[PDB]
């Protein structure tokens, strides 16, 4: 039936023709039929090289499928929905892998749809609140972005984040004790670039480059190849240092610690996409397989960054509760599970009555580190009340 | 539910007993007058007519608590 | 949310006090009161489908239990349909709402499948005469030209297959890779790998009996996911069945791969990612030459489209000589038998006539080669056969022998994936004139 | 679509029946139901407004080869020629002589039996089809013979006491005044195979009160598709005697016997024993 | 409905709040006609007897005893009050009225935590409870 059987034509009069595999909408240009002229567009345009006569001839505009926008926005809705009792981490991390699933599938082509970044902004807007009203009130005034992009491992919810979020040059402001006195440090002063959150796309690298890295690399490490089956000898990795994380197929993925198992593994791609039926789970990632592919992206950078943004242990600790432990040393304390301290409750066997009762603990913790920032006089305009004693 | 049955209160109000806490006519008739001058059941009901013919041996012998499931 | 519960409520109430009126006037005062038990009951038969009826009761009774029956049906079905369209929209509503909205979804679409696989067998022949002769046809003129060697029933001999066990393995349990609580069933299937491990050759010789022997099966479970847009069916099945299946999905590839017989054109991802696989396709269409020129009329088109509800359609009967034409008969045999069985929900059961789960290990092996089958249909030997080029020495994804061999024909470029097929043609002006006129 | 020596085999109304909406003189507007049955009668009271007494269009269209006795007689030929007539004739008891109500009718409203359609299935022979037939010649008489179970009122029976050259019956398949339609499924068996001679499909259709016997000669039926409805058609063919489906520009034969398994929306009925008097008056 | 019993007098609501002593006594007080009063009558009659062994449940109409109106200050189609040894109790759903309860529950299970959560609290004399969903957005 011809609306699902719908036939696009590029041709002289049309200005592109089209395709669309996987949740990708994909245009391909010819500069013979004409164009006009540009520049280098990031995630907007690729470039299609000529084999033979090595001519960059036509691009191709990546672009995100309107039904895969539509998955994501459901699934941000549904995880809203279901989540009428489950602690802050069970929703941030389902909401962390639900992005990285799509962050992670489409990477470029996000960039060049404007839908998206309307969407993805909107997304993470309603997902504030969530949290917000999960705490006790109904109203609050700021709520600082340190807060939720700090790292969990400093205390934070360790939210990734696309949307442009300001960091106000007024809660930059840190002061430290020495038995010499008390001493201020405000960056605010310096007037320049103000300071934002960090953001996954300029971590990310676009497709064309990528695929060009695995032209180059997958070259070299044939004629690499070539030379040590000639010399008799093995790869000492060293020898492939230098393209370690490069490819499309990702170089180290020769050294995964079961491949001589997963040899056999084919057909993979479409049995993780037909993985759907047999999961109720529906996952985010359904282009790829680490082990097939091996990994795609690198999470340490960016939350190193965010430490950077964060401004380390001194900047995390104002935010923190962790002075008022009199703990020595931030290094020594290896912050404590709640499941590993939840332990019994995964097998206490007891009425749910104690399941959101139990799982609140956590969030309880999480209070009382950024209390502080959470409750102070100037922030969330409330009422003073001084406690019973 | 013994109290349910048994129908009679002394001339008592309810709130004290318990312990409780909370937390000339014809004229101006005359001047009246002088001024004023469901699907359910219908969906239904036609069934419940139809009901009617049914004969009372029948509605003894019908069986009385079958389960299904 | 209350409305259909109220609504079945007060019926029930209108009925109690016109019944007393109405008559049964034998029937006791205490025996009354169970009749909601009836009302109760008519509606738990009513539920999951299933024909209902009772003893000593009314007649001008159990007309009027039919008609309120009736009312809170309409009521339950229409408020499934309005909650279905808010959540597609992604209107706020209700996560419980959400939940239930869901499972009463789900027995609409179970009671509607049951019915159609009934009046599919009822009707008598979907397939006609002539169609399943011009279908085998298509197939055995395929096998002929192609030049593959059907692929062997897999032996108890196969230095792969063992090898294989392994991989199969692993994908029965990266399900439960992550699971901290196991329901029984679950646990029973951990145990059942873990012998497997222990002891592979039996968990071999038990395989092999099952698929010369065992023809029918047990029916498995199936509950849906919700996508906010549209559902798509999970399916639990008995382990035993799953993890031979899941052997045999991976032998047969093997074997398909070292046998060949899946072409080029097919898109599995073996090699190509599908991102990556779409860039690759507009680099293909620029790669193409004298593609872009209109100095005569010349004209482009791309076609995309779908194979719609496959599924239903599935041939068990032809499916099964398709399959005697690649593999031995007994594996055939074996695979179209465990094919249609039981679906349950609940209440509700019916049989799968026509029926291919999407949720089994191997389902993926399966969709991919009916999908094969119709593209043959489809394609045509001419076009379809300059793709793939010969079976001596094969095309891979895009490419063929010659630039003539291209330009012999509209359909220059072929590509599957699965269900999805794509097919590149340009015409002259004048081409494009004949199509028009025809 | 009578000519011998057409360019094509298939033909295209579109024009047709673009003009009947577009052209005033018909407003052919109607729509929301748009059936086999809705257009046939639109199509019939047309034709008889247009062609009419004088202006010819009453003499030729046959005010015999029906009779919708009753009333009006109107182009000749679609007053008779489709109507019939229903005298009803409401009854009471004691010595009240109520009353008789001949209406013209150019197709025979069927009802069907209580199909329960609010009521999800895996239908048929696992909730009703076999016993399709709560319908043979249902009524036998429609209100009138056996069964005047007639809600409306006191007494009833229901008499078909003009019997025109042709019958069209018409199955009530679905109460559109309801949602979208869970329709009346329950199979309506009339594949009727009787002639001696037999298997023949001798349709044939006998007065079980009086006589008058009838032969089927059209059969549209509905289909289901997933996108808007359809309504195929199949007529008889004497000569061959070769029943004959059509399905958007396809041609099948069908045995005549197995007409029945498909989901049965219209059907003209001959009068033969008519032909006895034409038979007789050759 | 026809499942939960009536009280018919104030006197009827009275002594039913006392000669209960290990149970809630738990009232819905509102009137047959309202949309609201009949969805809360199914809730709460479709759990009455999952409950029966910590929780008594009764129906009363502010039509036919209006005595109770000015006391316990009814407004509303209904409200739903629970008395443990004729201390009325008094829990916080977040709706900024800890007295009774107003709004319509949407599930079984979410009003069966309610009541196992008053009754667990109440045994211990607290006079309030918090029940574990916060229905303040709801109502």
């Amino acid at each position: 039936q011809w609306e699902n059987s719908f036939v696009s034509v590029y041709s002289k009069d049309n200005p592109n023709l089209l395709f669309n595999m996987c949740g990708f909408e994909c245009r391909i240009l010819p500069k013979c039929r004409t164009s006009y002229e540009e520049f280098t567009h990031k995630d907007g345009v690729w470039n299609l090289q000529n084999e033979v006569t090595k001519e960059r001839t036509a691009q191709c505009f990546l672009r995100v499928d309107d039904e895969s926008m539509q998955r994501f926005h459901n699934r941000v809705r549904q995880i809203l929905m279901a989540s009428g009792s489950t602690t802050f981490t069970k929703i941030v991390n389902k909401w962390n892998t639900a992005l990285i699933g799509l962050m992670t599938y489409f990477r470029e082509a996000v960039v060049n749809t404007q839908e998206l970044l309307d969407l993805l902004v909107k997304c993470e807007n309603k997902i504030q609140t969530r949290i917000k009203i999960g705490l006790n009130s109904k109203m609050p005034s700021r709520f600082p972005p340190v807060v939720f992009y700090t790292p969990k491992e400093l205390g934070g919810l360790g939210m990734l984040s696309m949307g442009h979020v300001l960091i106000p040059q007024s809660d930059l402001r840190w002061s430290k004790q020495t038995d010499v006195g008390i001493t201020h440090f405000r960056s605010g002063m310096s007037h320049e670039e103000d300071q934002l959150i960090p953001n996954l796309y300029r971590y990310i690298q676009p497709w064309e480059s990528e695929f060009i890295d695995s032209q180059r690399v997958w070259a070299e490490y044939a004629l690499k190849r070539q030379e040590a089956i000639a010399q008799n000898r093995r790869l000492t990795l060293e020898d492939l240092e230098d393209s370690w994380d490069r490819g499309i197929p990702r170089i180290n993925t020769l050294f995964q610690k079961d491949r001589h198992t997963l040899a056999y593994d084919k057909g993979w791609r479409v049995r993780t996409d037909f993985k759907q039926y047999q999961v109720l789970k529906q996952n985010p990632f359904w282009w790829t397989h680490q082990r097939h592919d091996g990994k795609l992206w690198n999470l340490n950078n960016y939350r190193t960054d965010m430490i950077q943004a964060l401004g380390g242990v001194e900047g995390i600790l104002e935010h923190t509760l962790f002075k008022g432990t009199y703990f020595p040393t931030w290094e020594g304390l290896f912050w404590e599970k709640a499941s590993g301290f939840e332990e019994s409750m995964k097998w206490k066997k007891l009425t749910n009555a104690q399941r959101s009762g139990l799982n609140q603990i956590p969030n309880r913790r999480f209070t009382l580190w950024w209390s502080p920032t959470i409750n102070r006089a100037n922030v969330y305009v409330g009422f003073q009340v001084q406690l019973d004693l | 539910k013994p109290f349910l049955g048994m129908p009679a209160p002394l001339g008592y109000v309810p709130g004290l007993g318990r312990g409780a806490t909370g937390f000339l006519d014809k004229r101006m008739d005359e001047r009246r007058k002088e001024r004023r001058e469901p699907k359910i059941q219908q969906q239904f009901s036609d069934l419940k007519r139809k009901l009617a013919e049914v004969t009372e041996e029948e509605w003894l012998s019908i069986p009385e608590v079958g389960d299904a499931r | 949310q209350r409305v259909e519960s109220h609504f079945d409520l007060e019926l029930r109430a209108a009925v109690m006090h016109d019944i007393l009126d109405m008559m049964p006037e034998g029937i006791k005062q205490n025996k009354a009161r169970t009749i909601l038990q009836h009302l109760s009951e008519a509606w738990r038969c009513w539920k999951a489908n299933i024909p209902w009826k009772v003893p000593g009761l009314p007649t001008p009774i159990e007309n009027m239990i039919l008609r309120y029956v009736k009312a809170k049906a309409d009521w339950w079905t229409n408020t499934a349909h309005y909650n279905r369209e808010r959540i597609r929209r992604g209107a706020t509503v209700d996560k419980t709402v959400c939940k239930k909205n869901l499972g009463r979804l789900t027995r609409l679409y179970l009671k509607a499948e049951q019915e159609r696989q009934h009046n599919y067998l009822k009707d008598g022949p979907y397939i006609t005469a002539e169609e399943a002769v011009a279908v085998y046809t298509t197939t055995v003129h395929w096998l002929e030209s192609r030049r593959f060697s059907p692929i062997p029933f897999p032996p108890l001999s196969y230095k792969h297959d063992t090898k294989l066990l392994i991989l199969a393995l692993e994908r029965l349990k990266e399900a439960y890779s992550v699971k901290s609580r196991l329901n029984q069933s679950q646990r029973e299937e951990l145990g059942l790998i873990e012998q497997a491990y222990d002891n592979p050759h039996e968990a071999l010789s038990r395989i092999k009996r099952h698929l010369l022997t065992q023809r029918a099966f047990k029916e498995v479970g199936i509950e849906f996911m919700d996508l906010y847009s549209h559902l798509v069916p999970v399916y639990d099945v008995e382990p035993l069945e799953k993890i031979t299946d899941a052997y045999l999905d991976q032998y047969l590839w093997y074997e398909a791969d070292k046998r060949r017989l899946f072409p080029p054109w097919i898109k599995p991802a073996d090699t190509e990612p599908p991102p990556l696989l779409v860039y690759k396709w507009c680099q293909g269409i620029n790669n193409l030459q004298d593609v872009w020129e209109t100095s005569e009329g010349e004209c482009n088109v791309m076609l995309e489209s779908r194979f719609e509800k496959m599924y239903e359609k599935i041939d068990l009967t032809l499916l099964n000589r398709l399959l005697r034409l690649i593999v031995d008969h007994n594996i055939a045999d074996y695979m179209t038998a465990k094919n249609n069985v039981v679906i349950n929900y609940k209440d509700m059961n019916h049989t799968n006539s026509y029926g291919i789960i999407r949720g089994l290990q191997f389902a993926s092996f399966i969709v991919q080669y009916y999908g094969l089958v119709m593209d043959l249909l489809v394609l045509g030997l001419h076009r379809a056969s300059e793709m793939a080029g010969p079976p001596q020495m094969p095309n891979d994804f895009l490419s063929f022998q010659d630039i003539a061999t291209e330009a012999a024909h509209p359909i220059r470029l072929f590509c599957r994936y699965i269900d999805r097929i794509h097919i590149f043609f340009r015409f002259t002006a004048d081409e494009a004139r004949d199509l028009i006129q025809r | 679509l009578w000519n011998p020596r057409n360019f094509k085999a298939h033909v295209s109304p579109h024009e047709m029946l673009q003009a009947v909406v577009l052209c005033s003189k018909k407003t052919f507007q109607i729509t929301k139901q748009g059936d086999g049955v809705d257009f046939l009668s639109w199509f019939l009271n047309a034709l008889h407004s247009a062609l009419g007494g004088t202006k010819k269009k009453k003499k030729t269209i046959v005010t015999d080869v029906f009779q919708g006795s009753m009333r009006i007689f109107t182009k000749k030929l679609p007053h008779p020629d489709l109507p019939a007539e229903e005298k009803e004739q409401l009854l009471h008891n004691d010595e009240y002589q109520e009353t008789m109500v001949e209406s013209t009718f150019m197709y025979l409203t069927l009802d069907l039996p209580t199909a329960p359609l609010y009521k999800d299935e895996k239908e048929q022979l696992i909730i009703p089809q076999v016993p399709l037939f709560n319908i043979l010649a249902k009524f036998n008489g429609i209100t009138e013979k056996e069964y005047k179970t007639y809600k409306e009122n006191f007494l009833k029976r229901f008499q078909l006491t003009k019997l025109p050259p042709y019958l069209i019956f018409c199955i009530k398949r679905f109460t559109k005044n309801n949602f979208f339609v869970e329709k009346n499924p329950t199979i309506v068996n009339f594949p009727i195979t009787n002639v001696d001679l037999r298997e023949y499909l001798s349709e044939e259709v006998q007065a079980v009160h009086k006589n008058t016997t009838y032969d089927l000669i059209a059969n549209i039926v509905h289909d289901g598709k997933p996108s808007e409805g359809s309504y195929r058609i199949h007529v008889l063919h004497h000569g061959t005697g070769k029943w004959y489906e059509l399905q958007d520009l396809q041609v099948t034969d069908i045995l005549p016997q197995m007409i029945t398994l498909s989901e049965a929306y219209i059907q003209i009925w001959k009068r033969r024993d008519n032909d006895e008097t034409n038979q007789q008056g050759a | 409905s026809y499942m939960l019993p009536h009280l018919h007098n104030g006197w009827q609501v009275d002594q039913a709040i006392l000669s209960e002593e290990d149970r809630v006594v738990v009232i819905r007080f509102g009137h047959d006609w309202d949309p609201t009063c009949m969805k809360m009558d199914e809730v709460l009659y479709s759990i009455a007897e999952k409950v029966k062994n910590f929780a008594v449940i009764y129906l009363v109409d502010i039509t036919e005893v209006p005595d109770f109106n000015k006391m316990y200050e009814l407004y509303d189609p209904c409200t739903v009050m629970f008395f443990f040894r004729n201390k009325h109790i008094m829990i916080d759903l977040g709706t900024g009225n800890n007295n009774k309860i107003n709004w319509a529950m949407e599930d079984k299970q979410e009003m069966v935590d309610i009541i196992e959560t008053v009754y667990r609290g109440a045994r211990k004399g607290r006079g309030l409870v918090v029940s574990p969903k916060d229905y303040s957005t709801k109502y």
